[PDB]
RNA sequence: UUUGGAGAGUUUGAUCCUGGCUCAGGACGAACGCUGGCGGCGUGCUUAACACAUGCAAGUCGAACGGAAAGGCCCUUUCGGGGGUACUCGAGUGGCGAACGGGUGAGUAACACGUGGGUGAUCUGCCCUGCACUUUGGGAUAAGCCUGGGAAACUGGGUCUAAUACCGAAUACACCCUGCUGGUCGCAUGGCCUGGUAGGGGAAAGCUUUUGCGGUGUGGGAUGGGCCCGCGGCCUAUCAGCUUGUUGGUGGGGUGAUGGCCUACCAAGGCGACGACGGGUAGCCGGCCUGAGAGGGUGACCGGCCACACUGGGACUGAGAUACGGCCCAGACUCCUACGGGAGGCAGCAGUGGGGAAUAUUGCACAAUGGGCGCAAGCCUGAUGCAGCGACGCCGCGUGAGGGAUGACGGCCUUCGGGUUGUAAACCUCUUUCAGCACAGACGAAGCGCAAGUGACGGUAUGUGCAGAAGAAGGACCGGCCAACUACGUGCCAGCAGCCGCGGUAAUACGUAGGGUCCGAGCGUUGUCCGGAAUUACUGGGCGUAAAGAGCUCGUAGGUGGUUUGUCGCGUUGUUCGUGAAAACUCA
C-alpha cells in the first residue's frame, strides 16, 4: 500500500515539502525508498519539479497518490500522460527570469554617462 | 565537611540554612568550601560598594 | 549597542592618531591620566594589545564581529591578513568613508543604521552590512535633500577615492570592481601582528 | 473496558472464541482418532477415518480455522504413517 | 597527488635532569548573584521504572440485517398523541479499523546492532495483473415483549425475529497427498523440468441501480515480514575447570519453515590458557565534542533497530501479539459501598504530592499532510499544525550625529606653576530607525465540495500617514602570569587570593573614593569533557646513582629463526563490479 507523501522540511515561515514514494505505515519525516519531486508554495511561481520517469514507473507498479500528489500530477502532465485521455501538456509555469546584473549595471553605467 | 565563612561580618548561628559551593584556602589546612555570601538566612555583608556582586550586597541609591 | 564616551581619549592612551584631525593629541602626545609619563616595560603581549586595540577601535567594530571575521579570513583560502583587512574594509560605512559621502566613521555608521541609501532599489538599513565585489549602492531623494549629506558632497575633498571604490555622478552611486590588494589599501598598522596574536 | 468500541470488541471476541474452541475441538478429536486407529492398527477403518480427516482439515484451511499449508503437511504426515504402517 | 604541531609560572647561595601542580582556548539538555529594550530561531524531568485528582488521547458503515428511541416530510389530531418516508438514526446483530499511532531505557556481555551473504528450508489480508468460476437445503439467536436480585454495575427465568451470521450437499483435476516411471544440477540430502503415470481428496453472497463494490483455488510483481551464518565493537584470576538433554547418532511428535525443539533407544563426550564458567558496569548505530593526524569522551534533538507497560506466570483470537487504553491466575496499593458486592493501572497529551539546582499552560484547530472507516458526500484523529511561559542556547536592531573652546560648572590630585574627567557638556541644526496613534492588509489554498463557501495562525506579518532626540545600560578587572593607578581610613587586628604569595603605622595586593582597561543586553562564580599533558610515549620515552634486571638455575604454552630446489596463493599487492539509506561535514 505504498502512497506518495510530502515531507515537511525546511522553515516555519515558508515551509518547503518534497516527494517521497513510501510505505504508508512509514513517518512523515523517516523512512523513505527515494525522492521524487518537491514543492515551493512561499514563491509564487509556485515551482513544480518531478522526476517524469520515476513517477510513471511508480504509477504503473502500482502507487495510490493521495490527493494533493494527484493534484501535482494533473499540473505537471504526469496523470494525464498516464491514463493518455487528452495527451500530454504542460499546466506548470517557470519562474520570471531575473535580469542580468550584468546588464542591470550597463545601463545604470549608460545612465550615469 | 569544613565550611568557610567569607566577609567581615556575619549572622550564623547553631540550626541556620547554609548554602555552600568550592574553593580552597591556602592557610588553614582543611576548608575547602565556602558558604556564599548573602542567601536563604545569610544576608550580604555591609559597607560593601565595590567588588560586589562576589559577596552578594544591593546596589547603592 | 555604539560607544559613547570620547574618541581623543582612546588616541592618546594608545599614542597615535585615529581621526587625523586631533588637535588636543599633537599638543599633549603623552599618554593621558596621572601618570603617562612613567616608563612602561616593553612586551610582545603589550605591542600586540595595542595593535589590535587599534585596530578594533579605530574602525568601531564589535568584539564579536571582529572574532568571526577573522575566523572566516583564516578559513578563506586566501592569506589570512589579506581576507580579513578585505572583509572589514567591505563594510557599508567604511566603504561610503573611503568613498568621501561621510566625514566621521561614527556618523556614517549613523547614517548606515537609519537607513538613508538604497541597496539595488530595495532600503537596507545595517551598520555592519555585507558588501560584495561588483555591487551597486544608491542614494535616496531624502538623503540627497539632506542638509549635512549636501555638505558632504559638495564638500568632499578628503583623501582621493581608492582604486576599488568610485563615484559616477551628482548622485553619490559606489561601485566596487575587483578585490582589493593589501599594497594598494595601504591601511596603517599592521595585520601579521594582529593574526599572530589571534592564533595565540 | 472503558469505551463502547473495546467493550463491543471484547463481547464479539469472547463468542466467536467460543465457536473457534468448538472447532478447535473438533479438528482435535480428528486428530486423535486417527492417532488411537493408528494404535489400533485398522486399514479399512484408518482408511475411511484419514478420508474424513482430510476432508476436515480441508474444510477448517478454507474456512481459516487453520493454516492451509499446516493442513497440507499434517495430510503428508498421515499418509506418511500409513504407507509405514 | 593534497591538509596540518607555540607556551608560561613553580624545589636552589647559583646550575642542569627527571618529575608533580596551576594558568592562557572551545563546548553544555546547565545552576547561582546582579542587571535586564525589541525582533527573528531552536530547545525545556539527566534524580524517584516514585504515587497519582481531573479533562481528553480509536472509531466508522441503512449501498448488510432486524427496527424507529430522538429529528424532518406526508397522511391526522383532543396537541396525549395514531400510520408510511428512509432524508436521519438511539441502542442491538454483521463487516472493517483497533498489533496503527505515542512514551521510556530497569532488565541484556546476547546475533542483540552494523557490516556482506545464504534460505534446493519460509509465509504473506488490504494493491496490481492473468486463468476457471461463483449451484442448493436447513436449524438457531440477538433485538423487541414479560419477569427476579439490587442504590449500584451486572445478572437468572419465559416468549419471540432478520441478515453477506452458522451448518449439509453441486463440481474443481491450474491445488495437496501416497505407489510406479525419464533429463540437468551439483550445495549433500535431494532440487528443478508446472517431467510422465495409477489412486485418493480439496469451497462460494449478494447489495446497488452508481465514477461500483464483493465470494472460491492457482501463476508473477511490490512492500510486509521469519531462521541462520564470517568480521567488528567494556573491566575483571584477590573467578581454574564447567555440563547430564550436556555432546553425536537412530524411530516417532511438532510447527510454515531446517533444527536435543520434545520424547524413546544407542555412544561418552563437547568447550577450556589463541581465557570456559564466574563477579562489576552499561541499550546499540548514522552522529556530537575535542583533537592536523592517529587518539580520547559522549549517545542532547533528529534518523534506523532491540526490549517494557504495578510485580510475576499462562493462554485464545487472528495473516499478523512483550497484545501499554485485549483475556485468565497470584501478590501490594487506592475508591464506592444501603456491609448483600463491586471498581481501578498517566514510563500518551495537560495537571497534582515528594526529589533536588532546576525544566512549562489542566491553551487553539482539523486551515495543509499522514492515518482509520464508507461508493461518495461524510465521520474520528492530544499524530500533526499553531499559540502562551523560561535572556536555556544562536543571529539581528535600538538608547544619536555635523560644527562647537588652546577647552564653562563640580570632583580628585598638586612640587600650589598647574593637570584631569572633556568634543565630554550647554549650545544651532538634522532625520528620527522600534516602540506610540490611524488606514490598507497578505501568500501560505492550479487545494476540498458540486456546492455557493472554505485561514486557528491573525486582522499578526507587511506597506501607506501622524507627533516628537522625544523611551531606553549595566557588570567585572586594574603586584607578575594577565591589556589597565593615584588619594584617603585600620594595621599580624579587621581582610584578599587560580599559583607565586599580600597587612607587625608611611599597603599602586585590606576597605572607601576619583581615573583607567575589558565586555555589553549581558557580566561574573560553580560543575563537567578535550587540549597544551611526549604526564601510559604504536606512530613519541626511559630503567647504574633520580621510579624501575626478580638472588641464581631447569623447564610447558607462544614468539622467533642459519644456506638452497620445487610447489600452494594463506599473509601482501593490481584491476573491475555490488553495497556503504536519509540526515551529517566541505565545495559551488
Ligand atoms: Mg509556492
Ligand atoms: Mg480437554
Ligand atoms: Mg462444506
Ligand atoms: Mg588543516
Ligand atoms: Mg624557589
Ligand atoms: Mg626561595
Ligand atoms: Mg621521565
Ligand atoms: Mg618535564
Ligand atoms: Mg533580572
Ligand atoms: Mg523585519
Ligand atoms: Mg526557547
Ligand atoms: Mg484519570
Ligand atoms: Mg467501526
Ligand atoms: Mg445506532
Ligand atoms: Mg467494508
Ligand atoms: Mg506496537
Ligand atoms: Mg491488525
Ligand atoms: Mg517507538
Ligand atoms: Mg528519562
Ligand atoms: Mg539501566
Ligand atoms: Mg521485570
Ligand atoms: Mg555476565
Ligand atoms: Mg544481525
Ligand atoms: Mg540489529
Ligand atoms: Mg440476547
Ligand atoms: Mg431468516
Ligand atoms: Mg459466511
Ligand atoms: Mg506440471
Ligand atoms: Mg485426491
Ligand atoms: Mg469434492
Ligand atoms: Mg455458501
Ligand atoms: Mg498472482
Ligand atoms: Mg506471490
Ligand atoms: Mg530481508
Ligand atoms: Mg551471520
Ligand atoms: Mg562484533
Ligand atoms: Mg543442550
Ligand atoms: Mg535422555
Ligand atoms: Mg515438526
Ligand atoms: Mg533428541
Ligand atoms: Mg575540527
Ligand atoms: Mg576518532
Ligand atoms: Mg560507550
Ligand atoms: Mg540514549
Ligand atoms: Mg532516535
Ligand atoms: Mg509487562
Ligand atoms: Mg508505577
Ligand atoms: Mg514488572
Ligand atoms: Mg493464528
Ligand atoms: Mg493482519
Ligand atoms: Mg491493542
Ligand atoms: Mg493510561
Ligand atoms: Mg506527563
Ligand atoms: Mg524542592
Ligand atoms: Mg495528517
Ligand atoms: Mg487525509
Ligand atoms: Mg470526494
Ligand atoms: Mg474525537
Ligand atoms: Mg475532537
Ligand atoms: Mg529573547
Ligand atoms: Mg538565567
Ligand atoms: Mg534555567
Ligand atoms: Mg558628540
Ligand atoms: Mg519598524
Ligand atoms: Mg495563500
Ligand atoms: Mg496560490
Ligand atoms: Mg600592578
Ligand atoms: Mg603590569
Ligand atoms: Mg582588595
Ligand atoms: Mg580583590
Ligand atoms: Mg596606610
Ligand atoms: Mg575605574
Ligand atoms: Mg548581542
Ligand atoms: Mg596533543
Ligand atoms: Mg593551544
Ligand atoms: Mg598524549
Ligand atoms: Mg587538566
Ligand atoms: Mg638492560
Ligand atoms: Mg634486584
Ligand atoms: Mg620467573
Ligand atoms: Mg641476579
Ligand atoms: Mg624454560
Ligand atoms: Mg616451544
Ligand atoms: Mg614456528
Ligand atoms: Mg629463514
Ligand atoms: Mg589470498
Ligand atoms: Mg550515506
Ligand atoms: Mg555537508
Amino acid at each position: 500500500a505504498v502512497k506518495i507523501k510530502l515531507t515537511r522540511l525546511g522553515k516555519i515561515r515558508n515551509p518547503q515539502y518534497r516527494i517521497i514514494v513510501a510505505d504508508a505505515r512509514t513517518r512523515r519525516d523517516g523512512r523513505a525508498i527515494e525522492v521524487i519531486g518537491r514543492y515551493h508554495p512561499k514563491e509564487e511561481p509556485s515551482l513544480i519539479q518531478i522526476d517524469s520517469e520515476r513517477a510513471q514507473y511508480w504509477l504503473g507498479v502500482g502507487a495510490q497518490p493521495t490527493e494533493p500528489v494527484l493534484a501535482l500530477l494533473k499540473i505537471t502532465g504526469d496523470w494525464q500522460k498516464f491514463k493518455g485521455l487528452p495527451g500530454a501538456e504542460g499546466t506548470l509555469k517557470v519562474k520570471e527570469p531575473k535580469p542580468s546584473k550584468l546588464d542591470l549595471f550597463n545601463a545604470a553605467l549608460a545612465e550615469a554617462e | 565537611v569544613t565550611a568557610y565563612i567569607p566577609g567581615e561580618g556575619h549572622n550564623l548561628q547553631e540550626h541556620s540554612m547554609v548554602l555552600v559551593r568550592g574553593g580552597r584556602v591556602k592557610d588553614l589546612p582543611g576548608v575547602r568550601y565556602k558558604i556564599i555570601r548573602g542567601s536563604l538566612d545569610t544576608q550580604g555583608v555591609k559597607n560593601r560598594k565595590q567588588a560586589r556582586s562576589r559577596y552578594g550586597a544591593k546596589k547603592e541609591k | 549597542a555604539r560607544y559613547t564616551g570620547p574618541a581623543t581619549r582612546k588616541s592618546r592612551r594608545l599614542g597615535v592618531d585615529l581621526v587625523g584631525g586631533d588637535q588636543s593629541f599633537e599638543k599633549r602626545p603623552y599618554p593621558p591620566g596621572q601618570h603617562g609619563r612613567a616608563r612602561i616595560k616593553e612586551s610582545e603581549y603589550r605591542q600586540q594589545l595595542q595593535e589590535k586595540q587599534k585596530a578594533r577601535f579605530s574602525y568601531g567594530v564589535m568584539e564579536k564581529q571582529f572574532r568571526r571575521y577573522y575566523e572566516e579570513a583564516n578559513r578563506q583560502p586566501g592569506k589570512t591578513g589579506d581576507n580579513l583587512l578585505r572583509i572589514l574594509e567591505s563594510r557599508l560605512d567604511n566603504v561610503v568613508y573611503r568613498a568621501g559621502l561621510a566625514r566621521t566613521r561614527r556618523m556614517a555608521r549613523q547614517l548606515v543604521s537609519h537607513g538613508h541609501f538604497l541597496v539595488n532599489g530595495v532600503k537596507v538599513d545595517i551598520p555592519s552590512y555585507r558588501v560584495s565585489q561588483y555591487d551597486i549602492i544608491d542614494v535616496k531623494e531624502k538623503s540627497l535633500n539632506t542638509l549635512p549629506f549636501q555638505i558632504a558632497r559638495e564638500t568632499a575633498g578628503e583623501r582621493p577615492i581608492p582604486s576599488w571604490l568610485q563615484v559616477v555622478g551628482e548622485r553619490q552611486r559606489i561601485l566596487v570592481h575587483q578585490l582589493p590588494e593589501r599594497a594598494q589599501i595601504d591601511v596603517p598598522l599592521t595585520e601579521q601582528l594582529i593574526v599572530e596574536l589571534y592564533s595565540k | 473496558a472503558n469505551i463502547k468500541s473495546q467493550i463491543k470488541r471484547i463481547r464479539t471476541n469472547e463468542r466467536r472464541r467460543l465457536r473457534n474452541q468448538s472447532v478447535k475441538s473438533s479438528l482435535r478429536t480428528a486428530i486423535r482418532g486417527f492417532r488411537e486407529a493408528v494404535d489400533a492398527g485398522d486399514k479399512d477403518k484408518a482408511s475411511e477415518l484419514l478420508h474424513a480427516t482430510s476432508r476436515k482439515l480441508d474444510k477448517a484451511a478454507s474456512k481459516g480455522v487453520i493454516h492451509p499449508n499446516q493442513a497440507a503437511n499434517k495430510k503428508s504426515a498421515l499418509a506418511l504413517a500409513l504407507n509405514k504402517l
